[PDB]
């Protein structure tokens, strides 16, 4: 199961 | 045993006003799983290994889902970049990103991983204790202050010590007999001519799966580091590898010489010689 | 632009002259992504060349395979052309039966 990203860069 | 499970995302900018291309591949054990392209004509994450095909339409609707949303969030975050670094937009940038878990035979996480890079050099990385990061450049470093406030690092943890850990799991359970599978290698020697009363012996190894080999080459039983030439394993194009190892050798003396060909699928190391 | 692409030329299974066979041609350690891959008999570009998909390693450079049905035989030959923004032309590499 994918990783969901918090803050943008 | 040593299993891991990885995510492998890059974005693409491109020229113009066109969006970015975004494409996602996930690894159980170093072996292709599932894969999301947002060049494909219904992008959606999608089974690259038979063993996937048990999961339900909801599992890949849920997928397809966070894929679309990464998709946003490189688009956004190649566009910060293109600030922080001076850049002039509407250029060829690549931002990627690699996550995962290697996890024990006890089913606990070793090690997570949680890193990105940007034009192919490294940015940001999640440090092994999975709570500060390291930052390679300056503006790496407005990211890190940026994700020190968020707590993004504690996002992060919780889903490589939970999630990660335990789908990884049920992805072993599910691709029982496959995942595990060695191949073993099948090895010869083949003799080619070279220079003036000197041949080539080659010793090659096909068809074998994990990659890592090792090929060695003796001379009456003892080493040979001095003059051996090896490729760089590589893909026969069916899922198995292949890798040679090469020695130079005074005609008429090849039987001096002994190859060995250390593998895990391999009930003990073989050894070879040419065999005319 | 900023990495030069490795490249080998070989066949799936050994060669044997008049027998059909998959020429590969693997090309890694390349950045960007962006690459241009074609393969050739007798200098002439072969047409049903398939390319794995995008993938890269764990040093972030990518990597492909680009590959094709052949028949060897002995006379024939078989390279495979690279084009790529890290290098100042194209580079060819010709498949040497014996590597």
């Amino acid at each position: 199961k994918v990783p969901r990203n918090q803050d943008w860069l | 045993g040593p299993h891991s499970m990885r995510y492998f995302e890059t974005a693409v900018s491109r020229p113009g006003l066109e969006e970015p291309r975004y494409i996602s591949v996930g690894y159980v054990d170093n072996k292709e799983f599932v894969r999301f392209d947002s060049d494909a004509e219904n992008p959606r994450y999608e089974p690259r290994a038979p063993w996937m095909e048990q999961e339900g339409p909801e599992y890949w609707e849920r997928e397809t889902q966070k894929a679309k949303g990464q998709e946003q969030w490189f688009r956004v975050s190649l566009r910060n970049l293109l600030g922080y670094y001076n850049q002039s937009a509407g250029g060829s940038h690549t931002l990627q990103q690699m996550s995962g878990c290697d996890l024990g035979s006890d089913w606990r996480l070793l090690r997570g991983y949680l890193q990105f890079a940007y034009e192919g050099r490294d940015y940001i990385a999640l440090n092994e204790d999975l709570k500060t990061w390291t930052a390679a450049d300056m503006a790496a470093q407005i990211t890190r202050r940026k994700w020190e406030q968020s707590g993004a690092a504690e996002h992060y943890k919780a889903y490589l010590e939970g999630e990660c850990v335990e789908w990884l799991h049920r992805y072993l359970k599910n691709g029982n007999a496959t995942l595990l599978r060695t191949d073993s290698p099948k090895a010869h020697v083949t003799h080619h001519p070279r220079s003036k009363g000197e041949v080539t012996l080659r010793c090659w190894a096909l068809g074998f799966y994990p990659a890592d080999i090792t090929l060695t080459w003796q001379l009456n039983g003892e080493e040979l580091t001095q003059d051996m030439e090896l490729v760089e394993t590589r893909p026969a194009g069916d899922g198995t590898f292949q890798k040679w190892a090469s020695v130079v050798v005074p005609l008429g003396k090849e039987q001096n010489y002994t190859c060995r060909v250390y593998h895990e699928g391999l009930p003990e190391p073989l050894t070879l010689r040419w065999e005319p | 632009i900023q990495k030069t692409p490795q490249i080998q030329v070989y066949s799936r299974h050994p060669p044997e002259n008049g027998k059909p066979n998959i020429l590969n041609c693997y090309v890694t350690q390349f950045h960007p992504p962006h690459i241009e891959i074609q393969m050739l008999k007798n200098g002439k570009k072969i047409p049903k060349v398939e390319m794995s998909d995008m993938s890269f390693s764990k040093d972030w450079s990518f990597y492909i395979l680009a590959h094709t049905e052949f028949t060897p035989t002995e006379t024939d030959t078989y390279a495979c052309r690279v084009k790529h923004d890290s290098m100042a032309e194209p580079k060819t590499v010709y498949w040497d039966r014996d590597m």
